[PDB]
């Protein structure tokens, strides 16, 4: 018999056992400059037949296919129609009255509130003044540096607004003098420096801003609307397809004919053209102040002069020699082709005229991300041109979309209607500059469909582990996911118990926790044995030490120490639970029971609460001041401090009361107090000048 | 394949201790994992997930 | 009899005619040895008494 797994299916359908259809459990082991220009090339092939302008300001080739030739066949095209648009954002509007405007509103007492460290939340970022990858707080620690040293330092509000008007300012700078610590000071210029801020990475700290007042816009509409599945998450998507589904397949007449269109978008990220987001954005906030529609109408400004970069380049080999250089991108431009091979030779001909300074000019396309929830709003502005009050005719379509996943279904009289309203509903998407996928998507009757990996079949159907935080926090963590996916993603008993089986295993193995009474040998086995001797009730244990486990099902969510507390001896309990150790770390409320893995989970801050080992001119000099104040005010820690005296003021004023009450306490030793005092004078007059 | 489906002379998986059962439904599943370790804690494929 | 199962909550009854087959596991000591005494006796489900 040679066993053949995927015959399974010819007894249990094929949703009721699609597990077996994911092959990894986890994060695959396995993962250029070449795909960087085949994405440059692709976007401006799909856009043919669009205005060859030249920025004058950037300098560089741009291409303009909005408003252009209708496209003559199936294949994708990006020429999309401005009337369109706008014809269906508005339609969108008068179905939901007032939508526009009250989350204008709601984005009104965001663009004012906020600060400018929500540039810093977030992942790796493209760093403006050095020409590299660099994280999110520092590299908006280096450009607030270098906007000071060149005189922009309205920032200094702590308002996001105030930063971008910052930016902007810059942007007509005449210079923006780098100073590197050598100590070496490099001159750009005006045109050097607008290349090096509109541009990609294989986007700048200078974009972080509009493209996050643009996307919160886009996530207040998306939330209204019923339509969009995007800003939520798990239950959320799971009522939603079983409410469409419902509306739908529950046809008051046999006459109505359901039919799903689960598919995708092909090239969604390359069709999507900026100037198609700026004029559905200046339609968004009409009526609004004028302040307010300069400040979420610049990144779709900024994204359609990009400059991308194109990356790392290509190494050239002897096979004589066995040597390898890397032929940095920017010299790409300037270069004899006979090195190359043959695709790596079409590409770079083909790509060569849109070259700038080793800068791509991708500006008919927009980056993965960047408005990744706006373009939902306008997938499902066309789900809405389909009400039975647009179409004027018998077949009427509604579906979700969730930004290039959507589950169109196109209820009609007869398979003639239901062809014409796919063949309809194909038509404007291409009107409007969404290309369907026709080699992955798949037309069937109503009652079973797919929606970004939820199959749905008459009703729906790499976290576990150690997160690595420290030894109390896992075991929370772990016994969380347990229940969290015991909860939502309908992981049953048996599994649950199995998997905590694991984790367990997986615990003690990279601990080195494993019980006292095992005679498996590591570093730590003599301590633990020693530990497993003295006790006198060993259930107490927690697993960390050589211990038991006592999680079934019925505590997964008890958290450890207060599960093994009864049973817990005293001259255990204190030294686990001594508030003097040397070890427990925590220095905000941020990270206090909150792990990246952002996780909430339960934790007794015992001896287990360890933490693991790991231009400006002190990287640590911001560290510095605010360890220093959280020093002299601990609940600095917890809240966000009020006041209108300068750190040095506050922190002087308290040094000064502090001794004060000691000395009158005895705890001082006078000595100390006049030196104390006179050191307070002594910076008291350097805050003079 | 067809080797790595068959069963063996051997246990070659011990999983990890569990507290103890008090949920009606904590018996069944205590009952359904066994019911599966034993099915499963002999073939070849466990064994080379051990290896 | 009536067999509980307290740790899963569970209400079974076992007829007298199935008394000449049933493992002689779940009753108490007290009625085993009665099971066991008067199984010789047992002819289509009831019990000699002469």
């Amino acid at each position: 018999m040679d066993v053949n797994p995927t015959l399974l299916f010819l007894k249990v359908p094929v949703q009721n056992a699609i597990s077996t259809t994911f092959p990894y459990t986890g994060d695959p082991p396995y993962s250029g400059t070449g795909y960087t220009m085949d994405t440059v090339n692709r976007t401006h092939q799909y856009s043919e037949k669009g205005k060859w302008t030249k920025n004058t300001e950037t300098g560089a080739p741009q291409l303009n296919p909005i408003d252009g030739p209708l496209p003559e066949d199936n294949e994708p095209s990006g020429y999309a129609q401005t009337d369109c648009v706008l014809e269906a954002m508005a339609f969108l509007e008068e179905s939901h009255p007032g939508i526009f405007e009250n989350s204008c509103l709601e984005t009104m007492e965001i663009v004012q509130q906020t600060r400018v460290d929500k540039l810093t939340q977030g992942r790796q970022t493209y760093d403006w003044t050095l020409n590299r990858n660099q994280p999110a707080a520092t590299a908006l620690a280096n450009t607030i540096e270098i906007f000071r040293s060149n005189g922009l330092t309205a920032n200094e509000s702590g308002r996001l607004i105030d930063f971008l008007k910052d930016v902007m300012e810059s942007m007509d700078k005449e210079e923006m003098e780098i100073t590197t610590h050598g100590k070496k000071k490099q001159r750009l210029n005006k045109k050097s420096y607008l290349i090096r801020a509109l541009t990609l990475n294989t986007p700048g700290m200078q974009i972080r801003g509009f493209v996050y007042f643009v996307e919160t816009l886009a996530r207040s509409i998306c939330e209204k609307l019923e339509q969009s599945g995007l800003p939520v998450g798990g239950n959320e998507k799971k009522a939603k397809l079983a409410n469409v589904v419902r509306k739908m397949m529950t046809n008051s007449q046999d006459t109505e004919l359901s039919f799903t269109i689960t598919g995708d978008n092909t090239k969604w990220n390359e069709n999507q053209n900026p100037r198609m987001f700026l004029a559905m954005i200046t339609y968004i906030t009409r009526n609004q102040p004028e302040w307010f529609r300069n400040v979420l109408s610049i990144a779709p400004i900024m994204f359609s002069n990009k400059m991308a970069r194109l990356g790392r380049g290509y190494m050239f080999e002897s096979k004589s020699m066995k040597l390898r250089t890397q032929i940095p991108a920017e010299m790409l431009a300037n270069i004899d082709l006979k090195y190359f091979n043959e695709l790596t030779k079409k590409k770079i001909e083909k790509i060569r005229p849109l070259l700038i300074d080793g800068t791509a000019s991708l500006s008919p396309g927009m980056m993965m991300g960047m408005f990744n929830m706006l373009s939902t709003v306008l997938g499902v502005s066309i789900l809405n041109l389909g009400q039975k009050r647009y179409t004027k005719t018998t077949y009427w379509w509604d579906g979700l979309q969730s930004s290039d996943d959507f589950a169109l279904i196109v209820n009609a009289p007869n398979h003639e209607g239901i062809q014409a309203g796919v063949d309809r509903f194909y038509r404007t998407c291409k009107l409007v500059g969404i290309n369907m996928s026709k080699k992955k998507s798949y037309i069937n009757r109503t009652g079973t469909f797919e929606f970004t990996s939820f199959f749905y079949r008459y009703g729906f159907v790499p976290s576990f582990g150690v997160s690595g935080i420290n030894e109390s926090a896992d075991m929370s963590i772990g016994v969380t996911v347990i229940k969290n996916n015991m909860i939502n993603n309908d992981l049953g008993p048996a599994t649950a118990q199995m998997a905590l089986q694991l984790f367990i295993k997986d615990y003690r193995y990279t601990y080195r926790c494993h019980r006292g009474d095992t005679q498996i040998q590591t570093r730590r086995s003599f301590e633990l044995e020693k530990l497993w001797e003295q006790t006198r009730s060993k259930a107490g244990l927690l697993v960390s030490d050589g211990g038991p486990n006592l999680y079934n099902i019925r505590n997964l969510h008890i958290p450890e120490v207060c599960l093994k507390w009864e049973l817990m001896d005293e001259d255990y309990q204190g030294r686990l639970c001594n508030p003097l150790n040397p070890f427990v770390s925590h220095k905000e409320i941020e990270s206090v029971n909150n792990a990246v893995v952002s996780m909430e989970y339960d934790a007794v801050a015992t001896t287990h609460s360890w933490i693991p080992k790991r231009i400006l001119e002190d990287e640590q000099m911001y560290q510095k001041c605010c360890n220093l104040f959280e020093k002299f005010f601990p609940s600095s820690s917890y809240r966000r401090p009020v006041g209108i005296s300068s750190m040095v003021e506050a922190m002087v004023s308290r040094a000064r009361i502090d001794a004060r009450i000691d000395f009158e306490s005895g705890r001082i030793k006078k000595e100390e107090f006049a030196e104390i005092m006179k050191i307070c004078s002594t910076i008291e007059e350097l805050r003079r000048p | 394949f067809n080797k790595a489906c068959e069963l063996t002379d051997s246990s070659w998986i011990e999983l990890d201790e569990i507290g103890e059962d008090v949920a009606p439904i904590e018996h069944i599943a205590s009952m359904r994992r066994n019911y599966f370790t034993a099915e499963v804690s002999h073939c070849r494929a466990t064994e080379y997930i051990m290896k």
